[PDB]
């Protein structure tokens, strides 16, 4: 049987894969405003590339 | 938000739908401080995930204790 | 690079020390005089941490351990192998954390913002300064500081706790824990409310301050308002760190027995002694 | 209490009706007379504005607010007269009149 | 420099929110009120609560749980 | 952005510094090897 | 090959290069200084026949 | 010139220098979001969110707070700028949003956001004048106008708040300089 | 094959690739330097038959 | 089945695939490297009959 | 049956399906790899008669 | 967005790259197998 | 972005540099194998 | 060679250089002062025949 | 070398230099003060042949 | 030398100086009070021959 | 603000006061050295 | 900032303050060496 | 900005200062090697 690999180690790497995926998601969200960046060399996106700028629909009132 | 509240920065929904100088200054402060920034919306996602992951990772650690690992040291 | 709206904001002014001399940016980062001092203390402190790892038994990130001196050295600098390196790194860390706070003030001044962020960070600096300066100084030896090591400082926390037999009974610690837990609850509620009005189900208009106030009102029974939840979040998060600093400074300098026997005053109130 | 605030806990209260001479009550009275006359002026300007634009339920409240501003002013004028009478009969009081 | 840490001037409104947004089934319990102390730090209105069926049952089940603990 | 003439001019210095640095490092390695060879 | 400096600003590349080589140089020196064989501050005056060697197989 | 600023020099990361008056042009801390929507912010029920209290009869000052109307406003140079004559209230979350100040000179009325007003002793007593540390009494004359006297657009809210925000740097030439 | 550079900006890919190769090379070297058999700083002068070997089956 | 590239942007899918393969390969290599039988950096030179095997039924 | 794709966007479903299958496959492999009987990396070369078996009824 | 032509052209390279990858993996597994089989 | 002609020019450098790097790494593995074989 | 100062502002290259040298100089001194052989404050008066030399254990 | 002050206006950097020197002097004194050989507060009267040497 | 006061505001310099000297005096007194030889509140009446001295070289 | 004349006046006091302080401190050291010398 | 003639005049004082400081330090080191040599 | 003549003038000082500093460091190492050589 596997001596070194155990269920706590497996679960921890499952979390790390999820968590880095989450940080990527959050950094895409962070870039909906102010991007692409202005620079002397032209537009810059950084990484990851930002999600598009989002339009909001207001209500018709009552 | 308190630091930009005089510029209307606490009206966070309008700063999200209709970005004002209070949002821009908030983004620039953190960008100039630590080299990256959120938005007025996305800071609330960072907030939401940090709080949620506190108890979610907690529960996993409890479930592993005494079932998979009996001596964590 | 710059955000699409940024260039307009990059004026001179708002510095505390250097005037125009250091009043420039490096990529996204504002420099300033305290940017220069930050990078000095960060680089020196980091390279001394790497030297501590080099002369220790392993490079394993979790096991690196730069320990303070023995208590017998009192308030002197020990030999560098014997804890003096920890003492130099502690001076660098104080220099870095202080420089970071003052740099944030220069940035806030340049943007016309209030000084809230520098002071809120002062709550964390206070807690660090309590652990490595104020409490060791009141106990009379720098060796009372915590070791710099990702898990070895957790061994320190464990042993300091059991120095008082049952640290959960520390009354300031109960308050500090209550603030940390209340803060995490409040953060989840505030984060959820803003996202729920800005990201309603598909085919629903964007929400309003009225809806989040109505929802918040029947959650807690009262409406806190937009400024109120940010005041509360700042109060809870910074208040946790302040009560943390209190709970550790009373342990040892002012109280020495087990913490459970501190509660003897409550049992002896004369209405029920 | 808005004016003395925390000092009302220690019994400093320079708003209370006073009929003997008191330089502290006279000081408070002179400050509050100016503020309340400005406040009456603003109240009747606001009535004139809201009458001009004609909104009936707002005209009602603007008149009610103006009446309250006049009444609050009249209390300070009464305080001013008491102190001014006491000034004339009391040695070492002010030479400049109250009200 | 004003720190914006507490509110020196509150304003009352005589009609009030607290009558909810359009909400359908269940009932709004109580009438809205203002606390001057709540108004110092945050918004002043202390006011109506919604339960519905799930809120009522939650309080009944929870009260029994609290009673059993306290009585023991 | 640079003219291609400016890129050409910069590239000459960049190659020359890289070569110089590699030479100094090569001497440094052979001194280290002579004193305490790692294979 | 110079058109690499049209794809990349030399001002940025030299900052990246100085940063990279600074870190790499400090890494290697501290790794060697942590070793037994190359702890040259304590043992640099030992000859090659006198310096440590890590344990061989049986 | 139709550009409000120029680089201090050619190097990357150098500051910009305003070509005119920064408080008026909107450079540095005096900047506003220049593309912000020029429409009133609305309540849930679709009425104007921020209005002079004169035009909403449901509102009043709470018991136990000072009434700011009739108080003198003391500017950064300790001169009287004017007198408060009206309050503007946020109707979605009951607040005073702006004081409206009758200027002592030239007889404009200008708006003054409540986040720029300090009460004398942190409000603990006195409560008999308003202190405005950000701008001098002369600079009050140039506070951006509101194109109607009964509503304010999101763009105008940004212009006005930006004008006082710029005063912490530009009200006196010394405020840009270091403390040493 | 060259149309891949119409899908991806070559300036971005080259930065990505150098980042990947730098990390990967550092990881592989540190794995080997952690090992017994390839602790080359301490034991690199051992002959191939003197270098450590992990245990066999009994 | 090429309409999958109309269904999904190939620039995103191909980065997803590269990331998936990178993670999966690293997982498998580190799992094997943590075993006894396939700890190849320490024991790769052992012959197939000398390599470790886990215990049988008794 | 095909009108299921009118209820559900296939672009969401295929991602959700691939996610489920990848999770499920990894869960089953690691559950087996943790077992005695099927720890195939260390014991895969054992014949089926000599692979481990959980203990039978103990006559307790 | 791709034309269906570009999609169908790209698919050819993708199938070819996948095949090249599976070929290399197959050789690698057979090298691994003949050095230390796992069944 | 690039023209197809610029993309073709870059591809030449990219493939050449990639194959060059693999050749240098091939010599590194030749030297490492001759010093201390891992199978 | 001098056009490096058209690429970079000399006012801040000199700041970054001086700071680097100060950090480097302090590190090397603290490293030497940590050693036994070069702990010069405590042992600087020892002649080179008395100065410490580190060795591995013989373990014969 | 006087042209240095045209880069670095002295009124903005004298408090920098003096702050650097004061901290550096304090560090050096505290390093000496708790060495065995130079702990002059406790042992300054000994004279050089009696003062400690930290030999191995 | 007096033109130094045209660079710096004496009102601020005198505060910074007095603060510095107050801290410095307080530190030097505390260093002496914490010593053995100069802990004068307890041992101040001892003659200079009687006062403590640190250990010599053995 | 300041002038050559104003700076000269202040400098006269500042120098005098500093030197006066150092004189008094030197007498304190003389007294301390007489009581318990440190070398 | 200052002119070159100002910078020359300031430099004259700064150099002399530096020499003065170094002279005091040099005497301090030689007193210390006389008391307790570090080599 | 600064002109090529200013850059050239600055470069001459900058190279000279570097080389002077390196010379001073060389003599410091000569002294240290005489006191206690490290190889
Ligand atoms: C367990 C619970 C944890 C809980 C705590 C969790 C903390 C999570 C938050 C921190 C991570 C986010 C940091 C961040 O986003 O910074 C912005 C930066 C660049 O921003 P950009 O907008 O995309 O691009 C700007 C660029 O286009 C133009 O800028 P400019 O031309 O002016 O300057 C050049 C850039 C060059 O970039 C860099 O130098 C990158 C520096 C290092 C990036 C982060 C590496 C990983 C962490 C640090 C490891 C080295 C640390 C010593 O210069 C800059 O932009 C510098 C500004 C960014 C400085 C970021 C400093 C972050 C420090 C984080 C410390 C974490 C400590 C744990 O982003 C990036 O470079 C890419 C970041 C990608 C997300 C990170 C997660 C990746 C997960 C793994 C996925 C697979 C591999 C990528
Ligand atoms: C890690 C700890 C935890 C903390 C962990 C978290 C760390 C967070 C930081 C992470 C890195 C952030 C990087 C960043 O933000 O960069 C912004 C910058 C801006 O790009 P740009 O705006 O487009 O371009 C700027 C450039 O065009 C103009 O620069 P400027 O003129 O303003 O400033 C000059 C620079 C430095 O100049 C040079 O480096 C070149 C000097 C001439 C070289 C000549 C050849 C030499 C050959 C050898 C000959 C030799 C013989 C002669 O510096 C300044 O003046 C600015 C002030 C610097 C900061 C103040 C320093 C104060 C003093 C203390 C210094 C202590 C020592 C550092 O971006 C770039 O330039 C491109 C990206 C550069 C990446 C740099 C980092 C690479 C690290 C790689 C490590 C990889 C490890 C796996
Ligand atoms: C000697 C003591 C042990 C220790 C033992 C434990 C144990 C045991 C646990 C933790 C857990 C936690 N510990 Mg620990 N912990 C120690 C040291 C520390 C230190 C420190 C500085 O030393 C810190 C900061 C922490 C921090 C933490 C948290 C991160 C974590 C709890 C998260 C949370 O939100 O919980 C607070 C949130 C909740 C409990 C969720 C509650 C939600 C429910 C729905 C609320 C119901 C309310 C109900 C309606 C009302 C009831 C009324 C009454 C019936 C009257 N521990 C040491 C090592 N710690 C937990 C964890 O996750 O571990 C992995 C845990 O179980
Ligand atoms: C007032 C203008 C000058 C001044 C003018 C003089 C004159 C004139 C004489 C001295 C003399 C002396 N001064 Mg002087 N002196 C000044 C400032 C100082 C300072 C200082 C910290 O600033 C110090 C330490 C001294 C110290 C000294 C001594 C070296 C010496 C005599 C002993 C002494 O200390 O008397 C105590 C004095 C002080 C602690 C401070 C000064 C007090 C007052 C202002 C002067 C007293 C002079 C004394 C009564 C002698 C009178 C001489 C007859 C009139 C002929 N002076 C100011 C700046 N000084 C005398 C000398 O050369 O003797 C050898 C002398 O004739
Ligand atoms: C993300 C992690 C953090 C988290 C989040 C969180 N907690 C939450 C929420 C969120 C997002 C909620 O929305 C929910 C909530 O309602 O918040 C106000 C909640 C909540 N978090 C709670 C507590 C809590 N959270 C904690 C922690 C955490 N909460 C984490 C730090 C802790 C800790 C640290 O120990 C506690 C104690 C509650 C306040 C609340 C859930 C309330 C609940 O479920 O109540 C059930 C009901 C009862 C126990 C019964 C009460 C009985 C009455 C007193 C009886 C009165 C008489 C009655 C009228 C009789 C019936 C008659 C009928 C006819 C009417
Ligand atoms: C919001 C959603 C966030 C999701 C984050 C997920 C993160 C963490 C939790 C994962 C579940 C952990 C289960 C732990 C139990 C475990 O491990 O028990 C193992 C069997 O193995 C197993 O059950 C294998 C378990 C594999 C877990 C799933 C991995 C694959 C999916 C990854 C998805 C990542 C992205 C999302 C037994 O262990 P033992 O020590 O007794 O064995 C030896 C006995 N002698
Ligand atoms: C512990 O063991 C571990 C660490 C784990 C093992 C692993 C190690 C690993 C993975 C190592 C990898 C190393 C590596 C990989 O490639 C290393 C690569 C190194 C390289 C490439 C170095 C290059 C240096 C180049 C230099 C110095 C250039 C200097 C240029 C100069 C001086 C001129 C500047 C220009 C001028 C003056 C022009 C101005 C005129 C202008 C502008 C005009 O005229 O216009
Ligand atoms: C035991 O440890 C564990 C970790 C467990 C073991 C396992 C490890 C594993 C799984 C490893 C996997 C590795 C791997 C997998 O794929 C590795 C893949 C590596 C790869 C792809 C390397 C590719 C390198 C390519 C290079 C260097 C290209 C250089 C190009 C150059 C120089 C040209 C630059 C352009 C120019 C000059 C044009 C300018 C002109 C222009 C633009 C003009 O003119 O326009
Ligand atoms: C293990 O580590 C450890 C143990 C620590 C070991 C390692 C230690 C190390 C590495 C130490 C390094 C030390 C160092 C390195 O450089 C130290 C460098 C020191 C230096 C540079 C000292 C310089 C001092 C200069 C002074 C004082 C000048 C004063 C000038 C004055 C007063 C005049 C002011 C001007 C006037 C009056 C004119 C106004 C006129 C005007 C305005 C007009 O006329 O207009
Ligand atoms: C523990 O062991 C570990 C630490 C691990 C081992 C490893 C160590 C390692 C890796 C070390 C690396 C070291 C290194 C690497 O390169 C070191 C490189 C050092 C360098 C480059 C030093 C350069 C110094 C340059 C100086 C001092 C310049 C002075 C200039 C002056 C005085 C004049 C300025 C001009 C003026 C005033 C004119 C204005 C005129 C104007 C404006 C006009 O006229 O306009
Ligand atoms: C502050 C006084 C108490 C502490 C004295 C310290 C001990 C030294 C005593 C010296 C005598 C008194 O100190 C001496 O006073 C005179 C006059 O006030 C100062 O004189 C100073 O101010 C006068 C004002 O008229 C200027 O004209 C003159 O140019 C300037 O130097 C001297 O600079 C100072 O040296």
């Amino acid at each position: 049987m596997m001596e070194y690999i155990d269920g706590a180690q497996i679960a921890l790497y499952a979390f790390w894969l999820f968590f880095f995926g989450l940080i990527i998601y959050l950094r895409r969200e962070d870039k909906r405003e102010g991007y692409p960046l202005e620079s002397p060399q032209g537009p810059r996106d950084g990484w990851p590339k930002g999600a598009p700028k989002k339009t909001y629909v207001h209500r018709d009132h009552g | 938000i308190l630091a930009v509240a005089r510029m209307g920065g606490e009206r966070e929904i309008e700063q999200i739908t209709d970005r004002g100088t209070a949002a821009e200054r908030s983004m620039l402060f953190w960008r100039w401080c630590m080299g990256f920034n959120a938005t007025m919306e996305s800071i609330h996602r960072w907030a939401w995930w940090f709080a949620v992951l506190t108890t979610f990772t907690g529960g996993i650690g409890i479930l592993l204790t005494g079932t998979v690992v009996d001596n964590w040291y | 690079a710059m955000l699409s709206f940024e260039k307009k904001y990059r004026v001179r002014g708002g510095t505390l020390i250097g005037g125009d001399l250091f009043d420039f940016w490096f990529g996204p980062f504002y420099v300033g005089f305290f940017g220069v001092t930050t990078i000095f203390f960060v680089t020196l402190g980091t390279l001394l941490c790497v030297w501590g790892a080099a002369m220790g038994p392993t490079w394993n990130l979790w096991q690196i351990n730069i320990a303070p001196p023995d208590l017998k050295y009192g308030l002197g600098l020990a030999p560098l192998r014997e804890g003096g390196l920890w003492q130099i790194i502690t001076l660098c860390a104080l220099g870095a954390f202080g420089s970071w706070a003052l740099r944030q003030a220069e940035i806030a001044r340049k943007l016309g913002m209030g000084m809230h962020i520098p002071w809120a960070y002062g709550g964390a600096i206070l807690a660090y300064t309590t652990l490595v300066v104020i409490r060791p100084f009141l106990l009379g030896a720098w060796g009372h500081g915590f070791p710099y090591g990702i898990f070895s400082h957790l061994d320190w926390v464990s042993n300091v706790g059991y120095q008082y037999l049952h640290f959960h009974y520390n009354p300031a610690h109960m308050i500090a824990v209550t603030f940390f837990f209340t803060n995490c609850l409040a953060l989840a509620m505030h984060g959820s409310l803003i996202l729920s009005v800005t990201n309603p189900p598909k085919g629903t208009p964007t929400g309003t301050s009225e809806q989040e106030n109505v929802f918040f009102r029947d959650l807690l029974g009262y409406s806190i308002g937009a400024i109120g939840i940010h005041r509360l979040g700042l109060f809870l998060a910074v208040g946790a760190a302040v009560w943390s600093a209190i709970c550790i400074v009373i342990s040892g300098p002012f109280w020495t027995q087990g913490w459970p026997e501190w509660w003897n005053w409550w049992l002896n109130l004369p209405i029920w002694k | 209490p808005v004016n003395d605030g925390i000092w009302a806990w220690y019994g400093i209260d320079d708003d209370r009706p006073m009929a003997a001479w008191s330089r502290f009550h006279a000081t408070r009275c002179v400050e509050q007379l100016a503020i309340n006359r400005a406040r009456v002026g603003a109240a009747e300007w606001a009535l004139a504005d809201v009458q001009a634009r004609g909104i009936v339920p707002c005209i009602a409240k603007a008149a009610a607010h103006l009446a309250r501003a006049r009444a609050e002013l009249a209390d300070w004028e009464a305080q001013g007269h008491r102190l001014e009478a006491a000034r004339k009969v009391t040695p070492g009081a002010w030479t400049t009149p109250v009200i | 420099e004003y720190q914006n840490l507490f509110t020196r001037v509150q304003v009352r409104t005589v009609p009030e929110p607290g009558i909810p947004i359009d909400e359908s089934t269940g009932t709004r319990y109580g009438t809205g009120t203002f606390s001057y102390l709540a108004g110092k730090f945050g918004d002043a209105q202390i006011g109506p609560i919604y339960l519905g069926w799930a809120g009522v049952l939650s309080l009944i089940f929870g009260f029994i749980a609290i009673e059993i603990i306290g009585l023991n | 952005g640079m003219t291609e003439e400016e890129a050409r001019r910069f590239h000459g210095y960049m190659v020359t510094g890289t070569l110089g640095y590699v030479v100094v490092a090569s001497v440094a390695h052979f001194l280290a090897w002579s004193w305490r060879p790692w294979f | 090959m110079h058109r690499i400096w049209l794809m990349y600003d030399p001002r940025r590349v030299m900052v990246a290069l100085v940063g990279f080589l600074a870190v790499l140089a400090l890494v290697i020196h501290f790794v060697l200084l942590s070793s037994q064989r190359y702890s040259w501050i304590e043992n640099g005056t030992l000859g090659a026949d006198q310096a440590p060697v890590g344990a061989s197989a049986p | 010139s139709d550009v409000k600023f120029v680089p201090a020099d050619n190097y990357n990361g150098s500051p910009i220098i305003p070509t005119g008056n920064p408080m008026i042009d909107g450079v540095g801390p005096a900047s506003w979001a220049e593309d912000r929507r020029d429409e009133p912010d609305l309540t849930y029920h679709g009425s104007h969110k921020i209005v002079p209290m004169r035009l909403d009869p449901t509102f009043s000052i709470a018991k136990g707070d000072p009434d700011p109307r009739g108080l003198p406003v003391i500017a950064a140079d300790k001169q009287v700028a004017g007198t408060v004559v009206e309050l503007w209230v946020n109707r979605s979350e009951p607040q005073v949003s702006y004081y409206e100040v009758q200027l002592a000179s030239g007889e404009r009325r200008v708006l003054l956001p409540t986040g720029y007003v300090q009460w004398p002793n942190f409000g603990l007593w006195g409560n008999d004048k308003l202190l405005v540390k950000s701008i001098t009494a002369a600079q009050f004359a140039n506070v951006p106008a509101t194109k109607r006297d009964d509503q304010i657009t999101l763009l105008e809210e940004d212009k006005i708040c930006a004008y006082y925000a710029g005063g912490h740097m530009y009200a006196f030439a010394e405020r840009s300089q270091p403390i040493i």
